[PDB]
């Protein structure tokens, strides 16, 4: 529980540098596996839009669309794409919960006063605790746009998860 | 009185626990959304519309379709390559091979097997994990730089004797394994290679020296890749397949979105100097108290 | 039996041209066919369709009461 | 009133399975 | 018209002896209309028999 | 009793971990068991079928 | 085949209503087809036995 | 489809195979290779498309319906 | 009367038409 209210006031902190919005979310079993969770150091998001590359990159265009060339001196067209790969990506938080636990229940041993329609009893293994930023420069946002989910564990494999926003943002949008 | 603002966040709980999917239909993941957060008080919209939904499958197909649109000009160099040298192959690898028996059979199955691998590609293949060293931050450095050390001018004795001192015949190669009559594609695979120095042939080799035996057995298959983008198809009999795989058919900025090589963060039990052997991992587990 | 210790000079024939035209008949009919990607994309399209037909079916009916 | 909309209504998921 | 369509799933479609019509089965004069609304699976004439069999089985019962 | 047709049968893969006493170690384990849908069990090679 | 069908969005099955994309799709083994009748517990265990 | 070696004579083979790989197979473990290998391996998508248009004409004479009942 | 959901039923539907 608390680690999401930290990023949600965070980005409500730098809104005037950067346009985002948080996504608090928790995890199950069904994502990865429990050794997956147990020595997993950090999470990366990123939020590719809806008809271009990215919101790392340039607004308009960059130049990093030339065919590779097919040799080694090249092969990047130097580390200045390596870096740009390294600029598109940004850090959320992180928190591992790895006991089986009650959501519903894990919320009122906090304070937190839930008040749900219905007595959905979730009952997952583990918990991990992270938010997602999605972003929209302009104060208008787009049902178009992809979120980038990144897990990279210590060895330095990963599994790209990824996912569009307009499942997310159907209901919850329309009910504000 | 003044209430903070944690106060009313903690006693605010979350409206509802909603959960969602991804594109493939793999992973479904457990969003909340709480009242008192700062998402409410932004008064945003939500235009949806249906061609920019058709413009953002479209850049979902390229990023699934970097890795396969590669497999497939792969095929075509196969394919170019068995007809440009008019299917006469050479043996570039060091086996014991017999005259009498009819090798009328094992062009088939090495057809077969062919077909069978393409039927079996995945993201955990051959030249995926070749290009994965390549993809790296000082790599083209570390290139250029061998580059120009195995061009240089002929060792004069002068600094020969008294000059500096100067500084591999063996690779990591990476492999996929095609099980042709059992029908178990073997995906991703590391190998080890070397020049066998009786001759001018190749020799695989595992981890320990094992000596991989599958070239023996006419069942299988397999592909060879090294970090130099060379390609060597492998039938049984040691004849072989040579070429360079391909990269001007694909998008520089895919490459990277789609399998960057990963360069390290610093956290907890980690050294602030690079190359060293590490501590323990964190490893929060449900076996211990969390002290 | 006897055998030959392997070379570089030592290569092995285009197998009489019975089978490296049946490999480019291979070719050819390879060439224009499945090419193993959209069949993701017909995955993730049949599941969209699913659901916005089961969420035209459920809208048609919380307003057809 | 509303069982012919309901009778217009039932045809609608009698389509899913023989499409997809 | 709905004649010629009704003959194409009568003798085409069902493939029943010809001394059967839609006026010696009643349960015949009924599901004809639910047998031409689907237009597809005309090729799949076995799904179109069994689903015949079975309604003339649950129409002619006791409870 | 046509009424009832059924289906055909079907292979089915059963994907379930274990208690919360057994995944105390190995907790990535998933027993992976197959069952048979719509079948009968069988002892005497039917002739006419 | 290939992902847990996990809650009731998929499994439905009628009789005496005759749904004849049930019987065309019946080697179509994505959309299975339950008896709507969650077994319960003891016939489990006795089926099991 | 015999191949071309480039030394003339046949060379005696005592190696284990740890040490080297050999092709020793006769003919007919390569029928039976063959009888293993030979055997083990739309339009209707346009006319799905084609009974959407349909259902599109349902719906708009159902409509025709709504208007004029 | 009904020209409301019907209307937006044209709309959503060659919405939906626009997938394939």
């Amino acid at each position: 529980m608390e680690t999401h209210l930290y990023s949600d006031l965070a980005f409500e902190a730098r809104f005037a540098d950067d346009e985002q919005l948080p996504l608090h979310l928790v995890l199950d079993q069904e994502v990865l596996s429990n050794e997956e969770a147990e020595t997993l150091r950090y999470v990366y998001y990123r939020n590719v839009d809806s008809a271009g590359r990215s919101t790392g990159r340039a607004p308009g265009g960059d130049e990093d669309d030339a065919p590779a060339s097919d040799d080694a001196e090249d092969a990047v067209g130097g580390d200045r794409a390596f870096d740009r790969e390294r600029r598109t990506w940004q850090r959320a938080c992180f928190r591992v919960l790895p006991r089986p636990l009650e959501l519903l229940d894990y919320l009122r041993q906090s304070g937190l006063t839930v008040t749900l329609e219905k007595e959905q009893r979730v009952r997952m293994f583990y918990a991990v605790f992270t938010t997602l930023g999605l972003r929209c420069p302009d104060n208008r946002l787009s049902g178009a746009q992809t979120l980038h989910l990144r897990l990279v564990w210590p060895d330095g494999s990963y599994r790209d998860w990824e996912f569009l926003a307009r499942d997310l943002l159907r209901e919850e949008m329309e009910a504000n | 009185d003044e209430v903070a603002r944690t106060d009313e966040w903690k006693g605010a709980g979350v409206s509802r626990l909603r959960e969602v999917w991804d594109v493939q239909h793999r992973v479904r993941l457990r969003v909340l959304w709480y009242v008192n957060s700062f998402w409410r008080s932004r008064e945003l919209s939500y235009d949806d519309h249906e061609v920019e939904l058709y413009r953002a499958l479209d850049a979902y197909r390229a990023r699934i379709a970097v890795e396969y649109v590669l497999i497939r000009a792969v095929r075509d160099e196969i394919y170019a390559v068995l007809r440009r040298d008019g299917g006469a192959l050479p043996q570039r690898f060091a086996c014991h091979v017999s005259r009498n028996m009819s090798w009328r059979v094992v062009w088939e199955l090495c057809r077969h097997a062919l077909a069978l691998w393409m039927d079996w590609a995945d993201v955990r293949s051959c030249i995926i994990k070749a290009l994965t060293p390549r993809l790296s931050r000082g790599a083209a450095a570390a290139a250029q730089r061998a580059r120009r050390q195995r061009e240089r001018s002929a060792p004069k004795p002068q600094e020969l004797l008294f000059g500096p001192r100067n500084e591999p015949a063996e690779q990591t190669w990476y492999a996929d394994v095609v099980r042709c009559v059992r029908a178990q594609v073997d995906l991703g695979v590391e190998v080890r290679a070397a020049r066998c120095p009786r001759t001018g042939l190749w020799i695989v080799r595992d981890r320990r020296g094992r000596l991989r035996r599958w070239l023996s057995q006419p069942e299988v298959c397999v592909l060879y890749v090294t970090p130099d983008l060379d390609f060597y198809w492998v039938l049984p009999g040691g004849f072989a397949v040579s070429s360079r795989v391909t990269l001007h058919g694909l998008a520089q900025r895919a490459l990277r979105d789609r399998f960057q090589n990963f360069e390290a963060v610093l956290a907890r039990g980690m050294h602030v100097e690079a190359g060293r052997q590490e501590p323990e991992t964190p490893r929060v587990s449900g076996r211990r108290l969390p002290f | 039996a006897v055998f030959f210790e392997p070379h570089e000079e030592n290569v092995l024939r285009c197998p009489e041209r019975v089978l490296r035209r049946l490999l480019e008949d291979a070719a050819v009919t390879m060439r224009g066919g499945g090419w193993r990607e959209d069949v993701l994309m017909d995955r993730v399209r049949k599941r969209y369709l699913r659901q916005e037909l089961r969420d035209l079916g459920h809208r048609v009916q919380t307003y057809c009461e | 009133l509303r069982q012919l909309a309901q009778s217009v209504q039932d045809t609608i998921q009698h389509m899913r399975f023989l499409y997809l | 018209k709905r004649d010629e369509k009704h003959r194409h799933v009568v003798n085409v479609v069902l493939e029943l002896p010809t001394e059967i019509s839609e006026a010696t089965h009643p349960v015949l004069a009924t599901m004809l209309s639910k047998y031409t609304r689907m237009s597809s699976l005309f090729n799949d004439k076995c799904a179109f028999k069994l689903d015949l069999l079975r309604m003339v089985a649950v129409s002619r019962t006791r409870r | 009793a046509v009424q009832f047709v059924g289906e055909h049968v079907k292979v089915l893969e059963v994907r379930a971990p274990l208690d919360h006493a057994q995944r105390q170690g190995l907790p990535d384990f998933i027993s992976r068991q197959h069952v048979l849908y719509n079948g009968c069990c069988v002892v005497t090679a039917p002739k006419t079928l | 085949d290939r992902q847990p069908l996990n809650p009731a969005n998929i499994e439905a099955r009628h009789h005496g209503v005759s749904d004849v994309p049930r019987l065309g799709a019946m080697d179509a083994d994505e959309p299975l087809f339950v008896d709507d009748y969650r077994a319960t517990d003891d016939e489990w265990t006795l089926q099991k036995v």
